[PDB]
């Protein structure tokens, strides 16, 4: 969570953790047949109704609010009426990153572009080498 | 480019760690 | 009234009833938090492992610091100080102290007697006799001894009631203690490894770790939010067919800073892959940061600029450099 | 056709989800609150079938967002019946964290009773929970 204000942020050069070594773990083939397609699949599963994802994320963003609030040393209030402006647009930040993996495009383009993009951006050389030294970018 | 090698590159389809890179 | 008188009241009502139970689970717990706990030469392994890892993240925080002229800033002296009187065996203060306090050294010293160090730490602890008697762990043998001959009231195998289930009427008893107790070196720690014996004859590991981090109950809730969402995978069509599941060991706390954690006993880390792999190539397995950090040194003592946003190509140079090398 | 009815549950939890819906939108009527406290209480009772935890995740969030008269925290009194706390195991660390947020008495009347019947699935919990205290509260 940044420190500064209450937001679900990661500020790194890429999406996730995918370097060379690992892709090469996987291998082409199964790259492009497993991983890239399970991703879009439990995207799919979970955010099948919309309002199923939110009443499940409620209760654990309320938490992450209060421990968030607590270590400020900052509430001076208990207003009910920001935690829960807070925990909505939380709660609706996890979900729009959670329905953008599971969209479908318009044209004549694969069921998933958004994980090849993703994917790409996660392999691109030109950011993987703003990581810090700890990350071990290499391997 | 070189036919039938699964080393190509596509906006389509991942890059693949062979090659240098797209 | 204050919450821990509510805590109090329910913990009473809960004696009451059960006292046997109560009174069988309270001993196991006892035992286990005062048998279990981390040894001198573990908590030294883990503290110099600590430092060397926070040295390293403030030279690439603010480099030009690894230059052989800075003088340890930071106040970090302080550290170094109390490290050395208030938790280190009086065995090993002499060395140490005549090594970092008396010397008063620049980073590059610091670094290279901190990985000095961990590396004879690393060794003394890799070559420990690792499977000892769960009969050593005690003064007469409550472990060894107990639970069947001493227990009371039949306690249960701790971590089954994390799940969606809808009855307990099937949950596993603890049957025997194994009688033999693995030593396990992780990279940064080290914990004891526990199996118990159902009333079944299946068997079940759990990890003992007693210096547990400062952020156990966040990572509780996140495997708790984890461990609900299985259920819809579970269920659904398009994710049941290709058996997808998050993977979400049990953890169970004993006392605010001990806990359990249901262990598999194949695991390795992508670090530890790393580390073999410069062991049987001859290499050494801290050149890279060195290296990164020698370069950006070079690099930013001059210019560090009439790159175009963000992205220096000293930066991805050094990379290729790593990479190809 | 709650009127018709005989013991259905999806009919209490339609209300319910209505009530709140309406009380979501518009964050002043909080006797709206109370009749959707009321009916997933109804239908968690009626349910009985591992579909009353997501009634039993919204009755906690309901709680949380009380005001100093517990006019929210009324719905036990208005409904009459048992509780089935087997359900409500899997939140025992949310109801031990609110114990000491403005609704001690809901959760500590549920944690109790709890208590009295499955005792393996709190000790270790409440034990922790009372050295966290006795350490933060009387260092």
């Amino acid at each position: 969570m940044a420190p500064s204000r209450p937001l679900f942020q990661n500020t790194e050069p890429v999406p996730f953790r995918l370097t060379p070594n690992l892709q090469t773990l996987m291998g082409p083939l199964a790259t492009e047949g497993i991983f890239a397609a399970s991703v879009m699949a439990i995207a799919r599963c979970l955010t099948e109704p919309e309002q199923h994802l939110e009443h499940a994320l409620t209760l654990f963003v309320r938490d992450e609010m209060m421990f968030w609030f607590t270590n400020s040393h900052r509430t001076m209030s208990l207003t009910e009426n920001q935690l829960r402006e807070t925990v909505q647009a939380n709660c609706d930040m996890i979900v729009k990153k959670a329905l953008a993996l599971a969209q479908t495009p318009q044209g004549n383009l694969p069921a998933h572009q958004t994980v090849t993009d993703l994917i790409a951006k996660a392999t691109n050389p030109m950011n993987l080498a703003l990581c810090d030294a700890l990350w071990m970018p290499y391997l | 480019t070189v036919p039938f090698s699964i080393h190509n590159h596509n906006p389509y389809i991942t890059p693949s760690p062979y090659v240098p890179y797209p | 009234k204050p919450p821990w008188e509510l805590t109090e009241e329910i913990m009473s009502v809960l004696k009451t009833a059960f006292p046997l139970l109560a009174l069988s689970m309270e001993t196991m717990v006892d035992q286990i938090q005062k048998h279990f706990k981390c040894p001198p030469d573990e908590d030294a392994y883990r503290l110099i492992v600590a430092l060397l890892n926070d040295g390293l993240s403030y030279v690439s925080r603010m480099p030009a610091s690894y230059a052989k002229d800075v003088k340890l800033p930071a106040a970090t002296e302080n550290n170094i100080t109390r490290f050395a009187e208030t938790i280190l065996p009086n065995h090993i203060r002499p060395t140490f102290e005549a090594d970092f306090v008396k010397v008063k050294p620049t980073m590059y010293e610091y670094i290279h007697n901190l990985r000095k160090w961990r590396d004879k730490f690393e060794e003394k602890l890799d070559r420990r006799a690792s499977p000892a008697p769960l009969e050593s762990f005690a003064h007469y043998s409550p472990h060894l001894s107990e639970f069947r001959y001493q227990k009371f009231d039949d306690v249960e195998i701790p971590g089954q009631y994390l799940q969606h289930k809808d009855k307990n009427q099937d949950f596993i008893r603890i049957d025997r203690f194994l009688p033999n107790v693995d030593l396990v070196r992780t990279i940064g720690a080290s914990h004891r490894r526990l199996r118990i014996r159902g009333h079944d004859g299946s068997v079940h590991a759990f990890a003992v770790q007693h210096p547990a981090a400062r952020h156990c109950r966040r990572e509780e809730r996140v495997l708790q939010l984890f461990r609900q969402l299985n259920q819809t995978l579970a269920n659904k069509k398009e994710s049941r067919r290709r058996d997808l599941q998050f993977t979400l060991p049990l953890m169970v706390p004993l006392a605010p800073h001990i806990r359990i954690v249901q262990e598999d006993t194949s695991y390795i880390t992508l670090q530890s892959v790393y580390e073999d792999h410069c062991r049987r190539h001859g290499m050494n397995k801290d050149e890279p940061i060195l290296f990164t950090m020698e370069k950006l040194r070079g690099l930013m003592d001059a210019k560090a600029l009439q790159k175009p946003e963000q992205a220096v190509t000293a930066k991805l140079e050094v990379y290729r450099a790593i990479q190809e090398k | 056709a709650l009127y018709f009815d005989i013991t259905a549950a999806k009919a209490w939890a339609e209300w319910g989800y209505f009530n709140d819906r309406k009380f979501k939108e518009n964050p002043s009527d909080l006797p709206s609150a109370k009749q959707a406290l009321t009916s997933y209480l109804q239908a968690a009772s009626s349910y009985k079938n591992h579909k009353s935890r997501k009634l039993i995740a919204r009755i906690l969030w309901l709680l949380s967002l009380d005001d100093a008269n517990g006019t929210i925290a009324a719905g036990f009194d208005d409904f009459k019946g048992e509780i089935y706390v087997w359900w409500w195991i899997i939140f025992i660390p949310q109801l031990l964290v609110g114990l000491g947020y403005k609704e001690a008495p809901r959760v500590q009347a549920i944690l109790l009773k709890i208590a009295k019947t499955y005792p393996q699935a709190l000790y270790f919990l409440l034990r922790t929970n009372r050295e966290d205290m006795l350490t933060i509260k009387k260092n």
